[PDB]
């Protein structure tokens, strides 16, 4: 808690898409953005493009889940407000297990796919994504689903409750 | 907020707004008009006026049009002529619309919004090209 | 001629083309796609490919998209990656479309067309402002 401060945790398989990162950066008052994904971290070409389109005044970083736990374990970012970008709620539960503190998780968007169920206009969940959301809720963590801060906030459990019992 | 009216030849204005709202959510204080073959600038002036009657124009009005010199542009030009806080900007594109709509909520001054719309519209035009590896 | 494919979030691409054709007459060798909530880049890649199958891509393909970084842009980026004479240009607007379609008929080289599209797109964004008297 006396270390970095998670300004917001946005889940999105697209990371930066449209003005969602620009508007969310100014509204969230975020000057730093860290991407946690082993698949992207292994793509040097994609990392270059994301780093070259990093919004002005905002820095974008690319690290893996194991490396991310260590960056947070460094008080060098204490007080610093950083935004966490994830592609799947599974990677979020992993950070929590490492002793990372998360009060709430925001679902930005998830590419739909066959075998998955559509819960929102562009949010899909599989039996694995749902299982991770249930564990976060059981820990008292709030789960909100919303594409833009200007859109009505919905509860992840409510959307999954009207689908999965 | 500052009022925004979008006008293009044809029926594209409504879709540019729809596209923006797909990105940002539904917008307030925004109007649009279409221009069909057979209509002239005078028809368009009436259309713009009917849209303005429904908008809050107290802080100003920004007409975003497709191209410099077309009828939509010419008609909008006749309306803003000796009006304070009225401007017409040609070359409307999604980057311009999105940035402009986002900034509008933070209550910028009229000159600030006009400058941002031109700058973001131009900076939004960019080719991918080969990328470094 | 060089093939042009237009892609934007929502349903604006078809209208931008319609607007252009209202100015220039019906166009050949032009395709477009829409992007609906629920779709992903992979869906869009298929849509782009289906459009390309119907186009003459021998001289090259220019994807004109709404904004840098959106799904339409991301999917187009994956297609042009190691292809010669394939490019993606964000910020599509009417001045860019009109100038590009006009020049295309005079059979310019691919690099020439790409450069013209970016330049006309940017120069097309212009505010009226006060005029000299």
């Amino acid at each position: 808690n006396d270390y970095m401060v998670i300004g917001l945790a946005r889940i999105d398989d697209r990371l930066i898409h449209g003005q969602v990162a620009t508007r969310w950066t100014k509204e969230t008052n975020v000057s730093r953005i860290i991407v946690v994904s082993d698949e992207v971290a292994a793509d040097t070409v994609r990392k270059t493009l994301l780093t070259q389109v990093a919004p002005p005044g905002v820095t974008a970083h690319v690290v893996d889940v194991a490396k991310m736990i260590r960056v947070y374990n460094n008080p060098k970012y204490a007080g610093e407000r950083v935004m966490l970008l994830f592609t799947n709620p599974t990677d979020v539960e992993r950070l929590v297990e490492g002793g990372v503190k998360i009060t709430s998780v925001n679902v930005g968007g998830m590419a739909f796919r066959q075998g998955k169920t559509q819960v929102n206009n562009a949010v899909s969940v599989d039996e694995k994504d749902i299982e991770a959301f249930k564990k976060l809720n059981a820990r008292g963590i709030e789960l909100e689903v919303r594409k833009v801060s200007t859109d009505p906030k919905l509860k992840m459990m409510d959307l999954i409750s009207k689908i999965d019992k | 907020t500052i009022a925004i009216v979008i006008g293009t030849e044809g029926w594209a204005a409504e879709q540019l707004l729809k596209t923006a709202e797909m990105l940002l959510g539904e917008q307030e204080n925004v109007g649009w008009i279409d221009f069909v073959p057979g209509e002239n600038a005078e028809t368009l002036i009436e259309k713009y006026n009917a849209q303005l009657a429904k908008l809050d124009t107290t802080k100003g009005v920004l007409f975003l049009v497709d191209t410099w010199g077309g009828s939509p542009f010419n008609a909008a030009s006749r309306i803003v002529v000796d009006k304070e806080h009225y401007e017409v900007i040609a070359g409307v594109n999604i980057p311009m619309l999105v940035e402009t709509l986002m900034a509008r909520d933070d209550d910028p001054s009229f000159d600030e919004l006009v400058a941002l719309a031109v700058e973001t519209g131009r900076e939004g035009v960019k080719a991918l090209k080969a990328k470094p590896v």
